[PDB]
């Protein structure tokens, strides 16, 4: 086993459990005690203080539940380790594996053990509540990559030399293979890398479907084109170009603006001088592309914000800096929540292709619905770091 | 005997290392007669000048230990992190039977590693000669992790047992364990001292069945039968002179009693507290206060009582409008038969309006229900789907509501008003900023006194939605007013804002736009 430790002076995690339903609890018993028989994991004792919350998740065609543990405090408290594709966003097909269970082989150091502590909590608090740590590298842990990094490389130099056509890159649990083959050869191209992996020690995640990157498209800002233009129009024009031109401070408002001039009636239409038409016009065309010099700061977080625009309809952006917008998108469907969590994972999914990291993200919902449903429709097996906000009105509009 | 849980002191701390206080020589004579008892059962052993440390003893005759600095220099444990049942949670039983534990932390082996930082030492009664010195075998009474280990290793003594008896249940409760069934009178007493053996058998000595204890439960604010429950009975008082602390004391005791007893009102009274300069400080009470308190009484002079959980029936969850701000609901299995029952008063955020509101409320029993039963129950709710809808698609944020039935149950929530999502034709235009000039070319200059840039930002809507007709534009620069008032809000804490909110259920049709 590799000694591992926390970031010098770091303590390990004590993170608050959330209620579990009946139903999870069960399963989530179903599941570690098959992990103990398996000696994965060990019951521990109240000499370990230690805590990480554990959820079960559920298995896209599979009746089958899946454990799923926050480590996200631990690996924060978790000591670096001492290269993303850039290819791999440009392939036409990416499949996503779960190959998490190659950890389950490879041992824990005894020392750090304890640091992954977790609880399945007890249903009105009846009983203490059953308390365990893992013996084998955890999934969803950061180490756990790192240490079968080597071992992992072994299994793949095959694979990667008869298939240097495919670009096979790893994120946590998840193995993701790109590449541009017929769509036929692909999921028989992928399969064949299963039972390589089986050779060793995977089901498809997001459905055995695939993701295709090279198809992603970054939403631009919209003007609307309409027949006849009325004050409140020409108004709402002004606002949102107003707006934008932070970022494109190419756009002149002023020929619109000298359409409002004097308190008219709303609905008054306003037709536009030649002046205007073409001061528009040129508006459109600066926002037919993002702003240039909008670079990807691998040393900063990366931030994703999520805006509610009804019908099953959602915005959002990518960014690092304030109106600086590495990608957007939109996101259409269910319930608010559903809608928002495929969401999340889905920005998700593209920022590890893309970034190879997961962004923060910034969400449109009181934080007790969020943890009340979210483990009821999510299927990655990692959780990316989120804070809970209030949306304003106009920058809403403005997507 | 049980299997020793490892200890170790915080990292970076060495063992306690404290002076023994004097010691009345009689004080010394009942701690060595005590002390030498407790080596004569295994729990301590004197000790060599090997060991520095040092714990303070004193005499109440009893023994006590001062175990605050080895506490502060014992490891963290996963703690009793109590948390505990909520009788509506509970399955009723046939039989109940708590059993208290005899001294189960003298029971209990300690760490062996850990026993030397346990040491304390006996003053010797005469001048020339040095005191006897000692050390715990076992979980010292009042040191740190005594509860967390002592729990622990209960539980996995009542492991075996417990599943070798599955027609039984047992919490276990600091020095308590409570058993129950569903099983014969005697059959259930049976088991019972079937149970003591095998506690006795790793030597946990219990009370004998002519000295246990047999229900109602009180325990933590509550009176617990084998088929019911309810809160321990409240008594309110018949003063002439309330002070700030009674009736703090008393809104307190009324809240309590609202998980069980529906219609507790408090608001009149929670009124009285208002500009209070001291606890001591009688308040008379209003009118209203005193219909308030004379309701309660009755409400309260019925003994209701609460029902067990029934795992095979459903739960249903109804919520009712106790009033603006307030919202009642009880959780029943039987048709209106509860479990429990209970308020919200809850106001997130200085404005909201009924819809969100109620769904807040939903989502606070989702929480409790998942909590107390594991899941969630079906609502029964006085709003229509169609409503609700309308509002949720609207809004900005995300929310969803679990599985919901419509009651149609008086006041059924809705929206006094909605804005247009267009601006409006023949409908007179104003622009605000304090005052407003529209198209039609009036104007209204006024002077606010004391306002904050905000609450102008909302007066000049505010006229304008008095001066306007019963359709209005009004075209705006703040984006918080804005905010607000898209928001749709139906109530606020601001009294200007409430006026606009008429204004606007009045009018027919409203259009707000910004504009910079
Ligand atoms: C021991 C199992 C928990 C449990 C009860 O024990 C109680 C637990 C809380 C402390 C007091 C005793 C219980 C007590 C009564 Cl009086 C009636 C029904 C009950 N149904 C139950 O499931
Ligand atoms: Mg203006």
């Amino acid at each position: 086993t590799v000694p591992v430790k926390l970031k010098p002076g770091m303590d390990g995690p004590k993170v608050k459990q959330w209620p579990l339903t009946e139903e999870k609890i069960k399963a989530l018993v179903e599941i570690c005690t098959e992990m103990e028989k398996e000696g994965k994991i060990s019951k521990i004792g109240p000499e370990n203080p230690y805590n990480t919350p554990v959820f079960a998740i559920k298995k896209k065609d599979s009746t089958k539940w899946r454990k799923l543990v926050d480590f996200r405090e631990l690996n924060k408290r978790t000591q670096d380790f001492w290269p993303h594709p850039a290819g791999l966003k440009k392939k036409k097909s990416v499949t996503v594996l779960d190959v998490g269970d190659a950890y389950f082989s490879v041992p824990l150091d005894e020392d750090f053990r304890k640091y992954t502590a977790f609880t399945i909590p007890s249903i009105n608090n009846e009983t203490p509540g059953i308390r365990y740590q893992y013996n084998v590298l955890p999934q969803g842990w950061k180490g756990s990559p790192a240490i079968f990094q080597s071992s992992m490389t072994k299994i793949l130099e095959p694979f990667r030399k008869q298939n240097p056509d495919i670009v096979i890159y790893q994120y946590m649990d998840d193995l993701y293979v790109g590449s541009d083959l017929e769509i036929g050869q692909h999921r028989t191209k992928i399969e064949e890398l299963r039972q390589h992996l089986l050779r060793w020690g995977p089901p498809f995640l997001w459905m055995g479907y695939e993701l295709h990157p090279d198809k992603w498209t970054v939403q631009p800002i919209v003007l609307p084109e309409k027949d006849s233009w009325t004050v409140n129009d020409i108004q709402k024009l002004v606002g949102k170009l107003n707006w934008a031109s932070q970022i494109y401070p190419g756009i002149k408002v002023r020929q619109l603006c000298k359409l409002l001039r004097g308190t008219k009636a709303l609905t008054e239409v306003i037709p536009l001088t030649e002046e205007a038409e073409l001061e528009l016009a040129e508006n459109r065309e600066i926002l037919k592309e993002p702003v240039h010099g909008v670079y990807y700061d691998p040393s900063k977080d990366l931030i994703a914000e999520i805006q509610k625009q009804g019908q099953g309809q959602w915005t959002y952006q990518i960014y690092q800096e304030p109106f600086k917008n590495l990608k957007t998108g939109k996101y259409a469907r269910t319930n608010d929540v559903k809608q928002l969590t495929e969401a999340v994972q889905k920005i998700t999914t593209e920022s590890i292709v893309i970034w190879g990291k997961t962004p923060k993200f910034k969400l449109p919902i009181q934080k007790e619905t969020w943890e009340t449903w979210w483990t009821e429709y999510w299927q990655a097996t990692w959780i990316p770091e989120w804070e809970f906000v209030n949306t304003p009105p106009l920058v809403k509009l403005w997507y | 005997p049980i299997e020793t849980v490892p200890v170790k002191l915080k990292p970076g701390m060495d063992g306690p290392k404290v002076k023994q206080w004097p010691l009345t020589e009689e004080k010394i004579k009942a701690l060595v007669e005590i002390c030498t008892e407790m080596e004569k059962e295994g729990k301590i052993s004197k000790i060599g000048p090997e060991n520095p440390y040092n714990t303070p003893v004193f005499a109440i005759w009893r023994k006590l230990v001062d175990f605050r600095e080895l506490n502060k220099r014992t490891q963290d444990f996963w703690e009793v992190q109590l948390g505990i049942p909520h009788p509506a949670g509970l399955k009723k039983k046939k039989s109940v039977t708590v059993l208290d534990v005899g001294d189960a932390y003298f029971s209990v082996p300690l760490d062996e590693d850990f026993r030397k930082y346990t040491a304390f030492t006996i003053p010797s009664i005469n001048n020339e000669t040095p005191g006897i010195r000692y050390q715990y075998n076992v979980l010292p009474q009042g040191w740190k992790g005594s509860p967390a280990i002592f729990q622990s290793s209960m539980t996995k003594i009542l492991e075996p047992f417990r599943k070798q008896n599955p027609d039984i249940v047992i919490y276990q409760y600091m020095d308590d364990l409570y058993v129950g069934s569903d099983l014969e009178i005697g059959q259930h007493r049976t088991k019972i001292e079937e149970l003591r053996q095998h506690l006795l058998r790793w030597g946990l000595t219990t009370p004998d069945k002519k000295h246990q204890k047999e229900p109602p439960f009180l325990w933590m604010g509550y009176e617990l039968h084998p088929d019911k429950w309810t809160v321990q009975p409240i008594v309110l008082p018949e003063k002439d002179s309330w002070t700030v602390n009674d009736i703090q004391k008393l809104v307190g005791k009324l809240n309590w009693a609202s998980q069980i007893y529906p219609g507790i009102k408090v608001r009149q009274l929670c009124k009285l507290l208002r500009g209070t300069k001291a606890l001591t400080e009688v308040i008379p009470l209003t009118e209203e206060a005193e219909l308030e308190l004379a309701e309660n009484r009755e409400i309260l002079k019925e003994p209701v009582h609460g029902v067990y959980y029934d795992p095979s029936k459903d739960l249903i969850a109804e919520i009712q409008k106790q009033g603006q701000g307030q919202w009642t609901y009880q959780i029943y299995q039987e048709p209106f038969k509860n479990l429990k029952t209970g308020k919200y008063a809850r106001m997130r955020g200085a404005h909201t309006n009924d819809v969100k509101q109620l769904t807040e409320a939903v989502q606070k029993i989702t929480t409790e229900s998942i909590v107390i039963w594991g899941k969630t129950p079906k609502f029964k709710l006085p709003i229509q789907k169609e409503t609700w809808e309308t509002w949720w698609t609207e809004y900005w944020q995300a929310t969803w509501i679990p599985e919901w039935e419509f009651v149609n149950t008086p006041p059924l929530v809705k929206l006094w008003y909605q804005l247009e999502k267009e601006p409006i034709v023949g409908a007179e235009t104003f622009y605000v900023d304090a005052g407003y000039v529209t198209n039609r070319g009036r104007q209204k200059v006024v002077t606010l006194t004391d306002t904050t840039n905000q609450k102008t930002e909302l007066q000049a809507i505010y006229l304008a939605l008095q001066d306007s007709g019963l359709e209005v534009n009004i075209v705006t620069d703040s984006q918080y007013a804005l905010g607000i008032i898209q928001a749709q809000p139906d109530q606020s804490e601001s009294e200007l804002v409430n006026q606009i909110i008429e204004q606007l259920i009045k009018k027919e049709k409203v259009y707000l736009a910004w504009v910079p």
